[PDB]
């Protein structure tokens, strides 16, 4: 051949079993609102109902784990202190 | 020359009064002499014209500044107008420097000039004003007032620090590097809107760590120390977590290579270098791109995906293309090219069959829209005499039916020639600026809500505008209060539980969970 690849420097991103189809706290989805918001509008009045990403690569609705912080303080699928490293998908 | 003359007059008057008159003899004499001379010359001699205060400061006359400071210090309200005029000159210079009208300014040069001006003013202060507190306060206030005039000032500071950190070709030794870093952090001290600064610093960290390594290997840590001491125990810890994640990635990559060497079954896996990162630390590039991966690379990635889905059962190895690089071995000698994971698919298609066009690479490739054209022009359009992908229809604009060819280009004097079309002159185009502005707006939106839900759970309640002052004071060192944004966002939480903050019954808030 005329051109051949010798080295590769790909970067691999990983995500845990967040279950994009069932929120691990509310069991609706990784998007499309939550149990306490339901309808899309539901008198939104600004604020937000996006996805929250932790330091453990877990994803839930911001509302779900914001409320869950009052029940416990360690991400339910593990035993790690939950951070708020990202907001939204 | 008037200041020297009046100083001599004061000296001779005090000498005469202390030698030719009574023992004390000096309080009313010196008071009235000052009130006549300085209190009348103060208003007009420093601002009118013909080498007053602004002109004697612009040219850099240290002795004039020192003697003016030592003379006007005796009379009250002299330092006040001195600092007022100095602040006016500083505002004029900043407006002349922070001017936004006109495109084509180098951010690194702009930050270098601003830091040079700051260092010059600091040197003048130290040499003449004897480190007076009033002058320092006035210059700090002037810097705070004039620096936040533009919203791309922290971005330009981040670009300057990235340029200084990528390679220490200027100032090889450590003393000048330490001094310039101290000056840079001092300049950053009198700056607002720290959120965009942190965001762009993290983006620069991602750019400098996901590219060729061995940039400083110790000055990066010096800079983390500086930011920790300045910004605080906040996001410098998150950058340390990012560095720990990078360490995990490299230690696991070499371990997996060693395990594959023992197996002796790594076919597509040759001299590979796979980095494992976490979603939270590094933002997704645009939309996680996808396209036909060259055969050998594809196999390597599939084996690595098996390794991650089995040992760390759960790690979803998502494929992407807007990151990384590669070394393409071409072949009169064997010169190795370089592809930044963008031209690999197009060149592989060329290897499979030459004489292709835009339609061929847009039909049997399933490649994103614009990042494809960016790589296509990085390969052919606007390329110096090192062309690795030539075309017959020589034109600036990109057509559809254009055939692609290859050239020798013996100008490369080595076997490792790279095409660094990316990371060009800082253009900071409108779409990327708008999207990062929206991202930082959402960042502020969560930053205010997290603070209000973390603080107010252990605090008192507000009636109309009590707790908003506290929440703005807590974020005073972060960014602007944005009263309308916080007012519109605090009233959205009433729709559900956990401190609904009832508007009509604004007398007692639910202190529950
Ligand atoms: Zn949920
Ligand atoms: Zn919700
Ligand atoms: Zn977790």
């Amino acid at each position: 051949k005329r051109f051949e690849v010798k080295k590769w420097n790909a970067v691999a991103l990983w995500a845990w079993d967040i279950v994009v189809d069932n929120c691990a706290i509310c069991r609706n989805h990784i998007m499309d609102l939550c149990i306490e918001c339901q309808a899309n509008q539901a008198s939104a009045t600004s604020e937000e109902c996006t996805v929250a990403w932790g330091v453990c690569n877990h994803a839930f609705h911001f509302h779900c784990i914001s409320r869950w912080l009052k029940t416990r303080q360690v991400c339910p699928l593990d035993n790690r202190e939950w951070e708020f490293q990202k907001y939204g998908h | 020359v008037y200041i020297k003359k009046v100083e001599a007059r004061i000296n001779e008057e005090i000498e005469r009064v202390m030698h030719c008159l009574d023992k004390s003899t000096e309080e009313p004499i010196v008071k009235v002499v000052e009130r006549e001379l300085i209190s009348k010359h103060m208003k007009t001699i420093v601002e009118m014209e013909n080498s007053g205060l602004v002109h004697m400061l612009k040219n850099g006359k240290t002795e004039d500044l020192g003697c003016m400071y030592k003379l006007f210090s005796r009379v009250p309200n002299g330092l006040k107008t001195m600092c007022e005029c100095m602040s006016s000159y500083l505002r004029e210079q900043g407006k002349a420097l922070v001017s936004e009208e006109g495109e084509g300014k180098n951010p690194v040069d702009y930050i270098q000039g601003l830091l040079d001006l700051k260092s010059r003013f600091d040197r003048f202060l130290l040499e003449s004003f004897n480190n007076d507190r009033l002058f320092k306060q006035t210059i700090a206030g002037d810097f705070e007032y004039f620096l936040n005039l533009n919203s791309r000032s922290p971005e330009y500071l981040s670009l300057f620090i990235d340029d200084k950190l990528k390679k220490g070709v200027k100032g090889l030794t450590e003393q000048e590097v330490e001094t310039i870093l101290d000056k840079a952090m001092v300049l950053f001290r009198f700056m607002q809107e720290k959120d965009v600064f942190e965001r762009y610093y993290k983006q620069h960290l991602a750019r400098r760590l996901l590219t060729n390594k061995s940039v400083s290997d110790d000055s990066e840590k010096n800079m983390i120390s500086k930011l920790k001491t300045e910004c605080g125990c906040q996001f410098t810890s998150k950058l340390e977590g990012m560095f720990r994640d990078m360490s995990i990635s490299n230690t696991t990559m070499d371990e997996f290579r060693q395990h594959l060497q023992a197996t002796g079954v790594s076919l597509g896996g040759v001299d590979l270098t796979v980095r494992v990162l976490t979603t939270g630390y590094w933002p997704t590039q645009s939309a996680t791109p996808k396209c036909n991966i060259p055969p050998a690379p594809r196999h390597a990635f599939e084996i690595f995906r098996r390794f991650y889905l089995a040992k760390h059962s759960g790690r979803q190895l998502t494929l992407q293309h807007h990151m990384g690089s590669a070394d393409l071995n071409a072949t009169t000698r064997k010169h190795i090219l370089q592809v930044s994971t963008f031209q690999m698919t197009i060149l592989m298609l060329f290897n499979n069959r030459e004489k292709y066009t835009f339609e061929e690479i847009q039909q049997e490739t399933d490649i994103p829209e614009r990042e494809l054209v960016r790589a296509l022009q990085s390969l052919a359009c606007g390329k110096p005499t090192q062309r690795v992908l030539t075309k017959e229809p020589k034109s600036k604009e990109i057509e559809n039916g254009h055939i692609f060819t290859v050239n020798d280009q013996f100008t490369s004097k080595l076997h490792r020639v790279k095409i660094q079309t990316v990371a060009a002159k800082q253009g900071e185009s409108d779409p990327e600026r708008k999207e990062t502005r929206q991202k930082v707006d959402d960042d502020r939106k969560h930053e205010i809500e997290a603070a209000i839900v973390r603080i107010m759970k252990s605090r008192k309640k507000m009636q109309h505008n009590v707790l908003v002052a506290e929440v703005t004071q807590q974020l005073k060192a972060r960014f602007l209060p944005s009263p309308v944004v916080i007012k519109k966002r605090i009233e959205g939480l009433i729709e559900r539980e956990y401190l609904a903050r009832t508007p009509e019954d604004r007398k007692v808030y639910t202190y529950v969970a």
